[PDB]
């Protein structure tokens, strides 16, 4: 029913969403910016991002696959790839 | 962890061609080359059945039974012409 | 009174009538959602009139349809009765039923 | 997301909705109401019944046949 | 089988009250108002359990098209855990979903009322195994547990859909 | 399901991996949001405290023992996603999933129509062959010495190479047909 | 009855005469009218059956059949285009014969009044099976298959040539008409308790009893399609109507010395039945299908109430068809797999859409789908196995469940899942492929609109 | 956007 | 209920048994107590077809009920009356019923009062 | 294409065959675990853990994803049983033990307490149901000839 | 494209969020997501919904159109 994502539209989401966590500052997320060498954040806090991001596109990373999204990029084409969005 | 140098190419590299397949997979224009009623299917299936039911059924024996008909105290009984005894009175 | 056994032959004929359309080649070209919701709905009114004779004198029928095999002592028929609980559920199963093939459009669309 | 669609979609607020959806989910719940109210004042015998249970405790031993002892 | 009636409707309808699946609790009201419809059989009043059977077919229709409902608008989400407020955002099927549950938990003057208090009353006025008798009863506030679990759940809390609304 | 399974887990991916499973199986418990939101950010302080333990055999006993917490703790019927395994749409839409070497025995007449998709399947079938030569070398000359082996497999590393066994993670059924 | 025989041996002059390219259409076309004038035999009007001439007769039990020995031979040689269309020209030739002599020696088999005539065509059909199995045969075990078929067959065999031989002694002509208006009552002796055992072994080994059906299950294995369709639909049945017609004579004896054979069956139904719920071999679990429902058939040519019979002479011409097309669809996954494994080839109607529909109908036929004959015959026997004894129902109540559980799990693993990933991608389906199975099931739904032609000398 | 639909030949 | 305490806790010797009600002699306590009467002649019942367990002592008004709901058959809301009628009918049955059962359980403690009293 | 040497044989007795079967079986020598010599036939096949593959990693690309197993892997002798249609060999939150007894009990105090209701049954303050004529001793299609001990019910 | 509502709208004072953020506070904890979960809260879906307003919806008019039809 719902419109298809788009790879600009899986991408607002999901700074979207990062720059509603507090400690990530909302002005230094950028999508080529990793988690937990550039911005901070622990490991234990990836967890809790990826678990937001899975709360907001409605489905789960996988643990082998999520232990690794660490860019907040990574993040945006996974996310679309097992969307199958080709833009 | 963070994705191996090597992996987030070979998942760089083959993203980038899963991308095209879909682009590929998008139909042309064109792409697709080809080269009241409601009687109509409730009379028309009526009239057999009824020709059925009244001809055939109707016609055989113990095709189309039915309980008696209810008779009650004081109604008329049209083929024998009999009226119904009224019953006795309710005292109470 | 005719109306009622054919009526109750009626039913089946029309609900069966969807089933070979999709045998033969004219279901492409016609809607099968469309065309299947109408004929239950034609049916669910079709089972009102034998329901009101039911009410109105509350007579029963037995229809025996068509023999199936002598075998011997035990002969076995077709035979469909239109009892208090046979017409009764007839109908109200068949509301149900024309409420869901519509739903069945919207909520399998796509597939 | 061509516009084409019947309703559009929203992004954390919400949904807008249609005259329709409102006046018709407000229809079938007033109608709901109307029944039970217009049952309950025609015919009120859905609670109490009209039928008074009698007190089987007050039954003059001669309503029963109780013999006096002897 | 009005011990076994009645053994169903408590035992599907506790199973009920933690079942976490719109769809599911919904299923367990089927086979829960099918165990009164079988206690019904079993105290031999055929013609009430007929009764039972067509109203029990609209009501039970009505919620289980009624998640459809939400399962279809949301994104095939099938779970009340996730899924909240459809009271404000789908008047339509909310509305249908109250009066269906109403129903379900026999509202006086709805269509349950008419048949399901006639079941009630003959068990509490019939010879009967006392276990059954208590069962059915408690089943029967059951019925409006888990009726209350899905209204509360699915239709007034604050929503816990996932973030876009279409 | 893309990366390859790492051989043995380490301290932290069975630590981490847990801090996933107990905050979601706390997500059942816990419906509501506000209650949640507090329930878990208490959970972290859990996994917080007991961070920095260097003694590993200390540490490995806080793990057994919060696994252990949790089995006992945790929801029968947890909130698992509707499309992930164990979910409610998982696998629905396989029966649609055709492997497209399908359309390879269509009738010229059903290929007939659809004329400029089989023009563009023809170009990337073309693509196949034109590499499975220098890829199976690339997967061999690349074999490094004989010892572990995992099942990660290499990517590119030369301009009109494609990456190794690329046919069937691109050209893969699309999820919902 | 030699319209339906004559015209039958000379199917083999056309099938050697013709051109080697039009051998195979003049064959199955002309088998196919051969089936028509079979039809002819249908027209009974009348209870006096039809003694077309002193040798060969047609009543209302061998005529079922008859008709469907004949229709087989067409089914038989389109089933056997693909494999076979592989050969010199010579041995094409050979195999189209050898499936005709099957037929023109079955029609007369169960078309034959003197029983010794079926004990020597009986037999001889196992000369033109054999070959069938072992020259064509795929597996490296055929040779074994053919020496279990041969063997079992052959030990029953010599005894029942002695006791047929006994009784013509004892009574003076092995006619099926007269024993029967005859006086042949045997004096429950320990002798007799014997000549009964040789006359009913025979015909219960073909007709795989629990005790010796380890041949049936090797024989279909290896058995190129043609052979396995043989034996299931015409071959095994050739036990049951031998049991029909033996047991006019050994009336008395069968009410106590049935019992081994009736307790052998219900028990073996429930473990034959049970272990189709898991073998990996599609073929194997057809056949294991086929002793079950086969099971049944001996448990009620045993029993002896006039429904029993008829209960097993609708089941019989049922099931043989209704095997015979799992058999048929089972071969065509077979060539394109390649593999008789079940657990490979998962979710082929998501790539053969109707051979799914065709997949689905005969699995409803193998368990008992109401609306069909299948039903109607197990339905019969389960009514008289209560009368003989109301404890039946457990085993035969355990056999139903069973069967409907296996059914569905060919259908299950084999046609639904998620589809294999890349096995030797499957080329469509042929539309011979469809016809042989449209051509089995079309006169399944036919005869299921009129079961009384199939019904038994009984009823 | 029309998608191509891969699906089993369904001509045989 | 509160009868089945009775019976179930405290003592039973005074309790009815359901299954026994008219436990005691049918005129004890009666002089010449005047049987019931059955208005609707046992015809009348087979040819209006009502169920055997509806051919109650309430069977008259039953009848009648029947009467108007097959005439005034468009309208199904008029025969109200007639089902008061038959109701009440039944419900003056079952009243007598309860005092049929109290008869009995009083006059079964006539016998404990009695038989006592008289050791 | 399958060589004899590449599929099953007899019980692995000396060591040297216990390491040549398990590279068969593309196993690992100190893994293969050969099935209890006791002659039922099993043979050389490994005796694999007993678990099912429901609980195999439902995330992983398994090369046959339907059986969750790879391409060479050793299949387990009861994959007819123990595979994602038939048994569930899976943990449960609740130990099995515990699951049974109180299924049971459950059953058990039901079907008891059941009973203690047949004992003390409820029913109202209402005596017998009185039927017209002699319990309708012709309508409950009794014989016409032969009346019946009148059987009757007088007032109050 | 659709566009999204501005990041910095929400926020937790206002909402069942604030009174969880201010305890896990004396607790020394803040959780750092909780603005990500305020539109649950935010607006239009801020109203409390009260088990007796959605059994008794409609009831207003139900009752009215009552009376009038027990008026006529
Ligand atoms: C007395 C009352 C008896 C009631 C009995 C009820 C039993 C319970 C129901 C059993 C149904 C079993 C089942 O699943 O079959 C559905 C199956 C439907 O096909 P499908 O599964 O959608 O096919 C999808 C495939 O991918 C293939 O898709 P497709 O592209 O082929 O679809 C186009 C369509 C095009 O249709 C055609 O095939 C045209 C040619 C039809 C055959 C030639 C005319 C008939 C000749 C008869 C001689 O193909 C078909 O639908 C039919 C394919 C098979 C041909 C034979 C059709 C069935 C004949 C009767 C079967 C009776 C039930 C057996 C079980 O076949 C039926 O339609 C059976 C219909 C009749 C059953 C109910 C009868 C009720 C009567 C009252
Ligand atoms: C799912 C399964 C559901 C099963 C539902 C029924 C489960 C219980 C079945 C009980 C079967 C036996 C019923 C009679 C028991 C008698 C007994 O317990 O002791 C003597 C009993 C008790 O002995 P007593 O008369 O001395 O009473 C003792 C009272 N105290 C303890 C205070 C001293 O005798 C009776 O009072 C009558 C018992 C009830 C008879 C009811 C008959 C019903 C119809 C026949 C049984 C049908 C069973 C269907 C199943
Ligand atoms: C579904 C399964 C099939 C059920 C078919 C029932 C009717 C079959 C039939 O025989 O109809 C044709 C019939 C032929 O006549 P005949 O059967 O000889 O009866 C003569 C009685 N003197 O009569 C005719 O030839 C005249 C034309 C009749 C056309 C109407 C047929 C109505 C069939 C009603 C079936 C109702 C049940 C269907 C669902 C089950
Ligand atoms: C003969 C021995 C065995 C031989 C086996 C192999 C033979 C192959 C070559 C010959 C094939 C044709 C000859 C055999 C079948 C003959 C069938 C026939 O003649 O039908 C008769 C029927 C008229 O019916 P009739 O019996 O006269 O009426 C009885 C009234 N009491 O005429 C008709 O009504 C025709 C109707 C056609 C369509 C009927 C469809 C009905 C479907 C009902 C079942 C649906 C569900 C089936 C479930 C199956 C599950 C697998
Ligand atoms: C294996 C499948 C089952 C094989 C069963 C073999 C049974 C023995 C061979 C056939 C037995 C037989 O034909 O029965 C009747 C025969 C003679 O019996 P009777 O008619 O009484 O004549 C004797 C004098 N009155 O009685 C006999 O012939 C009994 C002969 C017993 C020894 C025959 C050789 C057995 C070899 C093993
Ligand atoms: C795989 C099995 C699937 C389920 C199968 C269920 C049916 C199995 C039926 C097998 C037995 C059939 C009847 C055999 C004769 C039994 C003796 C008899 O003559 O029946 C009369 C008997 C009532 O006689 P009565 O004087 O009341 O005393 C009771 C003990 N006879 O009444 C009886 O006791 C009849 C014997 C039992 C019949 C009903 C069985 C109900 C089974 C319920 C579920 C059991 C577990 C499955
Ligand atoms: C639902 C019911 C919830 C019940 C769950 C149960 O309580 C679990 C609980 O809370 S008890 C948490 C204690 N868990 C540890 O103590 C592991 C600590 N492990 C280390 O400290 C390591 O030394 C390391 C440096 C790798 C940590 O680094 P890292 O933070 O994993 O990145």
């Amino acid at each position: 029913d719902a419109p298809p994502l788009t790879l600009d539209g899986i991408k607002d989401r999901v700074l979207y969403v990062l720059k509603l966590y507090d400690k990530i500052d909302p002005e230094k997320l950028s999508v080529n910016s990793h988690f937990m060498k550039d911005l901070g954040l622990d490991s234990l806090d990836q967890v809790e991002i990826i678990m937001a991001m899975e709360d907001e596109f409605g489905f789960e990373i996988p643990d082998i696959d999520a232990e690794k999204l660490m860019c907040p990029q990574e993040i945006v084409d996974y996310i679309a790839d097992k969307k199958d969005v080709y833009e | 962890s963070g994705y191996t140098p090597d992996e987030k190419l070979r998942l760089q590299q083959l993203r980038e061609l899963r991308r095209r397949w879909l682009k590929d997979q998008e139909l042309s224009p064109r792409e697709p080359v080809l080269p009241l009623f409601a009687v109509s299917h409730v009379l028309i299936p009526m009239w057999f059945v009824h020709y059925y039911v009244k001809y055939h059924m109707a016609t055989k024996p113990y095709t189309i039974v039915s309980s008696k008909p209810r008779i009650f105290p004081g109604d008329t009984i049209l083929e024998t012409g009999e009226v119904i005894p009224p019953m006795r009175d309710f005292p109470d | 009174m005719n109306i009622f056994t054919t009526s109750i032959l009626l039913i089946f004929i029309l609900l069966l009538s969807p089933i070979l359309i999709s045998m033969s080649n004219l279901i492409k070209h016609i809607n099968f959602p469309l065309y299947t919701t109408t004929s239950i709905k034609f049916s669910f009114i079709i089972s009102l009139l034998p329901l009101l004779m039911f009410f109105h004198n509350n007579m029963e029928y037995m229809i025996t349809t068509w023999h199936w095999v002598t075998m011997n002592s035990m002969e076995l028929k077709m035979s469909f009765k239109t009892d208090f609980f046979s017409i009764l559920f007839t109908s109200v199963a068949l509301f149900v039923t024309w409420s869901i093939m519509q739903f069945s459009s919207w909520y399998m669309h796509s597939d | 997301a061509g516009g084409g669609v019947h309703i559009q979609p929203r992004y954390r607020e919400f949904p807008q909705l249609t005259r329709s959806q409102v006046i018709q989910g407000e229809f079938l719940s007033s109608l709901m109401w109307f029944w039970i109210l217009w049952r309950f004042w025609h015919d009120s015998d859905a609670v109490l019944g009209h039928f008074s249970y009698p007190d089987p405790s007050q039954w003059t031993d001669e309503e029963l046949g109780i013999p006096p002892d002897d | 089988m009005l011990c076994l009636g009645a053994l169903t409707t408590l035992f599907t309808a506790i199973c009920a009250l933690t079942q976490n699946d719109i769809k599911k609790i919904i299923a367990f009201s089927t086979s829960s108002q099918l165990g009164l419809m079988m206690v019904t059989l079993g105290m031999n009043q055929p013609h009430l359990a007929f009764l039972h059977i067509c109203t029990h077919a609209f009501f039970k229709a009505m919620l289980f098209m009624c998640s459809g409902s939400i399962i279809h608008s949301l994104a095939d989400e099938q779970d009340i855990r996730k899924m909240g407020n459809i009271t404000k955002i789908m008047p339509f099927t909310s509305s249908c979903l109250v009066i269906g549950s109403l129903a379900l938990t026999g509202m006086p003057f709805l269509t349950g009322f008419y048949s399901k208090d006639l079941i009630i009353e003959a068990i509490n006025t019939c010879n009967t195994n006392a276990w059954a008798l208590l069962i059915t009863l408690i089943a029967t506030s059951m019925t409006a547990m888990y009726s209350m679990r899905i209204i509360y759940f699915v239709t007034m809390t604050k929503p816990r859909f996932p973030p876009l609304i279409s | 399901a893309f990366c390859a399974p790492p051989a043995y887990l380490t301290h932290q991916q069975k630590v981490l991996r847990l801090y996933k499973r107990a905050l979601r199986h706390l997500e059942s418990w816990c419906i509501h949001r506000d209650k949640y939101r507090y329930f878990a950010c208490l959970m972290r302080a859990r996994f917080e405290e007991h961070k920095n333990e260097k003694d590993m055999m200390r540490a490995t006993q806080l793990l057994r023992e919060a696994e252990e917490e949790f089995w006992q703790n945790q929801h029968p019927q947890p909130y698992i996603f509707p499309d992930s395994p164990g979910g409610t749409s998982f696998e629905r839409y396989e029966c649609y999933k055709v492997p497209e070497w399908c359309l390879d025995y269509w009738h010229p007449s059903e290929k007939a129509m659809y004329p400029d998709y089989f023009s563009k399947r023809e170009q990337w079938k073309k693509l196949r062959m034109e590499s499975w030569d220098r890829e199976v070398k690339q997967l061999q000359e690349e074999t490094s010495p004989d010892g572990i082996m995992t099942e990660a497999l290499p990517p590119a590393r030369r301009e009109g190479d494609l990456p190794p066994l690329w046919w069937h993670i691109v050209t893969r059924p699309r999820e919902r047909p | 009855m030699l319209k339906i025989i004559l015209p039958s041996l000379m199917l083999l002059p056309l099938t050697w005469l013709s051109s080697p390219k039009k051998t195979w259409t003049n064959v199955t076309s002309y088998s196919f009218l051969i089936s028509l004038t079979s039809l002819t035999l249908l027209w009974q009007t009348d209870e006096n059956y039809k003694n077309f001439s002193n040798m060969f007769s047609s009543d209302p039990l061998s005529t079922p059949l008859i008709i469907l020995t004949a229709w087989l031979l067409p089914l038989m040689l389109m089933a056997s285009q693909n494999h076979l269309k592989k050969d010199n020209n010579v041995l094409q030739k050979l195999y189209i014969s050898m499936l005709i002599s099957l037929q023109i020696l079955l029609i007369m088999t169960f078309s034959a009044t003197e029983l010794i005539m079926f004990y020597i065509l009986f037999e001889a059909t196992l000369i033109p099976t054999l070959i069938i199995i072992t020259r064509w045969g795929n597996q490296t075990e055929r040779l074994n298959a053919g020496i279990y078929f041969l063997f079992y067959t052959l030990i029953g065999s010599i005894p029942l040539l002695i006791a047929l031989i006994l009784i013509q002694n004892h009574v003076g002509t092995l006619n099926l008409m007269i024993l029967s208006f005859t006086t042949h009552t045997l004096d429950a002796s320990w002798s007799n308790n014997l000549l009964w055992l040789a006359c009913m072994m025979a015909f219960l080994i073909k007709m795989p009893l629990y005790g010796v059906h380890l041949w049936l299950p090797k024989a279909h294995v290896e058995a190129p399609i043609a052979g396995s369709m043989i034996l299931a639909a015409i071959l095994l049945k050739l036990g049951s109507y031998g049991m029909i017609r033996i047991s006019i004579i050994l009336d008395p004896l069968t009410k106590y010395m049935a019992y081994p054979f009736i307790l052998l069956s219900l028990w073996g139904m429930i473990m034959t039945s049970s272990i189709c719920l898991r073998q990996t071999d599609l073929k194997s679990l057809i056949a294991y299908s086929s002793v079950s429902h086969m099971a049944l058939v001996i448990a009620s040519i045993m029993i002896q109430t006039p429904w029993s019979f008829m209960g097993a002479t609708m089941l019989m011409i049922a099931h043989g068809l209704t095997s015979s097309l799992l058999f048929c669809l089972a071969n065509s996954n077979y060539e394109r797999i390649h593999s008789r494994t079940m657990i490979m080839a998962r979710g082929l109607q998501m790539v053969f859409p109707l051979m799914a529909t065709w997949w689905l109908m005969a699995s409803l036929a193998n368990l008992a789908l109401p609306p069909s004959i299948n039903l109607m015959g197990e339905l019969f026997i389960t009514m008289s196995l209560f009368s003989w004894s109301n404890f039946t129902i457990i085993l035969m109540g355990i056999n139903i469940i069973i069967t409907g559980m296996y059914s569905m799990y060919m259908i299950i693993t084999t046609q639904r899942g998620k589809l294999t990933n890349h096995m030797i991608n499957l080329q469509p389906s042929h539309t011979r492929e469809l016809t042989l199975m449209a051509l089995h099931m079309i006169p399944l739904i036919l005869l299921t609109t009129s079961p009384k032609l199939i019904t038994g000398l009984t009823m | 956007k029309r998608l191509f639909v891969v699906k089993p030949s369904l001509y045989y | 209920g509160a009868h089945l305490t009775r019976r179930y806790l405290w003592d039973a010797s005074v309790e009815p048994d359901p299954e026994k009600i008219p436990s005691f002699p049918p005129d004890l306590g009666f002089p010449e107590r005047k049987e019931r009467v059955m208005v609707a002649t046992q015809q009348e019942m087979m040819d209006a077809q009502l169920t055997l367990q509806q051919r109650d002592y309430c069977a008259h008004y039953l009848i009648r009920l029947l009467k108007c709901k097959r005439d005034s058959f468009p309208n199904f809301l008029a025969c109200k009356h007639e089902q008061h009628d038959w109701d009440y009918c039944e419900h003056l049955d079952y009243v007598k019923r309860m005092k049929e059962f109290e008869r009995e359980r009083r006059l079964l403690q006539r016998k404990k009062r009695r038989a006592l009293k008289e050791a | 294409h399958m060589t004899k040497d590449m599929l099953p044989g007899s019980y692995p007795r000396t060591p040297e065959e216990r390491a040549a079967a398990a590279k068969k079986y593309n196993m690992r020598v100190e893994d293969y675990e050969p099935y209890p010599d006791d002659g039922m036939g099993y043979g050389d096949y490994p005796m694999l853990p007993n678990r099912s593959q429901h609980e195999r990693d439902p995330w992983y690309q398994w090369d046959h994803s339907e059986l969750r197993m790879n391409w060479g892997e050793p299949i387990h002798w009861d994959l007819d049983m123990y595979i994602r249609n038939r048994v569930d060999t899976s943990p449960t939150p609740v130990s099995w033990d515990v699951m049974c007894k109180h299924l049971f009990g459950f059953v058990a105090f039901m079907v008891f307490m059941f009973w203690v209701g047949h004992v003390f049954p409820s029913y109202q303050p209402v005596g017998p149901k009185q039927y017209p004529y002699n319990n309708l001793y012709l309508e409950r299609g009794g014989d016409p000839t032969k009346e019946p001990e009148p059987v009757v019910h007088y007032d109050i | 494209k659709m566009e999204l509502p501005d990041y910095r709208q929400w926020k937790i004072e206002g909402t069942p969020l604030e009174t969880v953020q201010k305890k896990l506070a004396a607790r020394g904890l803040r959780d750092p997501w909780a603005r990500n979960e305020a539109w649950r809260y935010m607006g239009g879906f801020a109203g409390n919904i009260t088990f007796p307003s959605v059994i008794l919806k409609g009831f207003k008019w139900g009752f009215a159109a009552f009376v009038v039809a027990l008026g006529a």
